[PDB]
């Protein structure tokens, strides 16, 4: 279970019918399946990239300047040219100096002067972009079920099944050995909207840096920044970096302005990041709404026997999952294969099965097996492996793993889960509602209030919450509303 | 020559970003710089509030707007 | 990393000097970035002149506050 | 939860220079370090001239 | 000629030997010797170990990292100030010579 190594975790319950269960797969994120019947599945998105993605605007940030030519003239004798005022690459600035007579005009005034430099770049200072085409793009889906194997981070799950998401590519069936299959119904320009998204790329060499981030295409191309495109010997808008000063009678001077990375890395300030590794663009955010089918799915080894309940010994002791859940892993001594007798007690005299298990149907295979996750309620109880007992306090309170999950579904309703209403199943009058009164105000309030800065959204929305109180119509006093809205939405 | 920030893009996030606890809080540490430096412009907004206004609801939507002015 | 510009002292300069034909014009940039990249929120701002509290002396002092206070 | 990556914020010598609109240069001669902009107070005698 | 100066400050560090010490959440955060020298940035954080890195238990995991912050070559913004001392006004007088 890959779920169990990262904190941003899911659950999804399963009922009798419900077999088509769309999800929401999040990047950096892991959604555990649950379902009376059948056994559990890890979905998760797992990558996001794309193989050498058609590269955009690179920019210039450390400027290289190099045959510093400078022409000046009298005020009427023929204002100042030069012939690498029109080459390429070099970035001129026409301006009057103040002619005396050391400089050796007839004529006093403002007689016309020029400076131009070959405004090459500085080696592997280029901020390049990259852009996602949805026809290459790659969605990266791997599907573990829960086998009782547990397998950490270093190494890699046998029953871990990976399919590949593009748009050559439609909804994958995975031999998940003896479970069943599962499918994978994915919709691939239906996560990260890709028309406006831009992976900046400085200098990967660089050690100490992100490889690659994940920008607004408007704000990708609002740069100031000398710009050109792949193979262009020359650059656009050179003279964003170059500058110069007022001339004293002979020479203007040129001033670069010199590097300006840490202008381009303070100006990312809460963008996320992306993973460059050779050709393969990775991100490390983003979402898709892949929907997942239980349909092939059957719990594995009920023709399995049971185990002797006195040869369970603790591989390892049962702890907190960080989810308000319990993990352990148990390891059986007989005959093997077999089925885990697990249960859990109340400890209120109950001989009462409480386990709300995770992993249904626990067993024990011919090479692995013992993995073992269920949901607790609170106060004592006695997990029973078997006759092997062990005490647990479970530290959750009764409607704290209820405001747990609300704590979940607030910090889910970000930018993905504004998109993300789809993380039920058709709910009719509850989720397709759902999806119609937040796009339609989401979506407005990204049309105008996007662009505009947590400042504004902190202090616009108070002042026209204050234009609530000096408003002179109490009918037209409902704007009051952008209090509730304002301070609210855009805040998280 | 002006690159502008992410205060206005701000996409996504659930991997890994720059300076999320920073970035609302450059500018509540130019305040810092423009109280700090300026301590006598510190008592210089005092005497707004008590000798100039009267006017108790709009005294704090005139001082933290002429802080936050201060670029 | 936090640096504030030398606007502050603008101490001497009767020789050579730096881009001050365009460092007070950066805000003046800034400003019509503003206005020309969110011209539904530009328009958002004459909302407040004709339709609130129009007070003479205070119609100026809100409005071009409101639209420097965007950095 | 095993390795949290350190990053450098890169050179900042453009944003030190974005700092300078307004300043007065001051050249370099070697060992000198020269001023471009100054002033002082002095007083001519011309009594001594012809 | 050549006054004293002040604070430098370096516009580009040069990070080297870097290092995160992490351990599982009650096990010991972790000392570190690169925290006891100059030029040395450190910061105390609290991850969450899983058993994805070996462990026993989850919840905070406590983690710290450590570089040497060193600079880059003739990338430090030197400060001077002036000691009147050795302050030179020059001025240069020249009469009307018909030249
Ligand atoms: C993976 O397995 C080895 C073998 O015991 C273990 O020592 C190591 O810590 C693991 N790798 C990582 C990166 O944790």
């Amino acid at each position: 279970s890959r779920c169990t190594h990262l904190e941003n975790r899911d659950f999804v319950t399963g009922t009798q019918g419900t077999t088509r269960v769309t999800l929401v797969l999040e990047l950096g994120g892991c959604v555990t399946i649950t379902a009376e019947g059948k056994p559990s599945m890890d979905v998760w998105l797992d990558a996001i990239y794309q193989e050498n993605p058609a590269q955009t605007r690179e920019y210039c940030l450390h400027a290289k300047l190099s045959d510093t030519k400078v022409a000046a003239r009298c005020p009427t004798m023929g204002p100042a040219t030069l012939a690498e005022e029109h080459q390429g690459g070099t970035v001129c600035k026409r301006d009057q100096s103040d002619r005396g007579w050391g400089n050796h005009c007839g004529l006093f005034g403002k007689g016309s002067i020029v400076a131009c430099v070959k405004a090459a770049c500085e080696a592997k200072k280029k901020a390049t972009g990259h852009v996602y085409d949805a026809n290459k793009i790659v969605y990266t889906v791997k599907v573990e079920p829960h086998t009782g194997d547990y397998v950490a981070a270093n190494e890699t799950h046998s029953g871990r099944k990976t399919a590949s998401f593009t748009v050559s590519s439609e909804k994958t069936i995975l031999t998940m050995g003896e479970y069943g299959d599962v499918s994978l119904l994915c919709r691939v320009a239906s996560g990260v909207d890709l028309a406006q998204t831009v992976i900046l790329e400085l200098d990967k060499t660089v050690e100490h840096l992100p490889t690659a981030w994940q920008v607004h295409r408007d704000w990708f191309n609002d740069l100031a920044l000398p710009w050109k495109h792949e193979g262009a010997r020359n650059w656009n808008n050179a003279e964003r970096l170059v500058e110069f000063g007022a001339p004293h009678a002979v020479k203007m001077d040129v001033y670069n302005l010199g590097d300006q990375t840490g202008v381009l890395l303070k100006a990312l300030a809460g963008v996320p990041v992306a993973h460059i590794e050779g050709t393969k663009y990775h991100l490390k955010s983003g979402h898709v709404t892949c929907e997942v089918g239980l349909e092939k799915l059957k719990m594995k080894g009920l023709t399995y026997t049971m185990c002797d309940k006195t040869k369970f010994t603790w591989k390892r002791a049962p702890t907190d999952s960080g989810h308000d859940t319990v993990v352990m892993e148990v390891t059986f001594s007989g005959t093997k294969p077999c089925r885990i007798p697990v249960r859990a007690v109340a400890h209120g005299s109950p001989d009462v099965n409480v386990a709300m298990l995770i992993t249904p149907n626990p067993t024990i295979e011919n090479n692995g097996g013992g993995f073992i996750e269920m949901q607790l309620p609170p106060g004592d109880n006695i997990i029973y492996v078997g006759e092997l007992s062990y005490q647990w306090f479970q530290k959750g309170s009764s409607i704290g793993r209820v405001f747990q999950k609300t704590k979940k579904g607030i910090e889910r309703l970000t930018v993905i889960g504004e998109h993300a209403w789809d993380f039920g199943s058709a709910g009719g009058f509850l989720s397709s509602i759902g999806k119609a009164l937040h796009t339609v105000l989401g979506g407005a309030f990204n049309s105008i209030f996007g662009g505009v800065g947590f400042l504004p959204k902190l202090l616009l929305g108070v002042a026209l919450a204050w234009l609530g109180l000096n408003m002179r119509n109490p009918t037209m006093s409902m704007s009051f509303l952008l209090a509730g809205v304002l301070v609210l939405a855009m805040t998280l | 020559v002006l690159i502008p920030s992410h205060a206005q893009g701000e996409l996504t996030g659930r991997g890994h970003k720059w300076l999320e606890g920073d970035s609302l809080r450059t500018h509540l540490t130019r305040v810092e710089g423009w109280v700090w430096k300026n301590r006598l412009l510190a008592l210089a907004m005092v005497t707004v509030v008590w000798l100039t206004l009267e006017s108790v609801v709009t005294r704090v939507a005139v001082l933290v707007v002429l802080l936050c002015l201060a670029p």
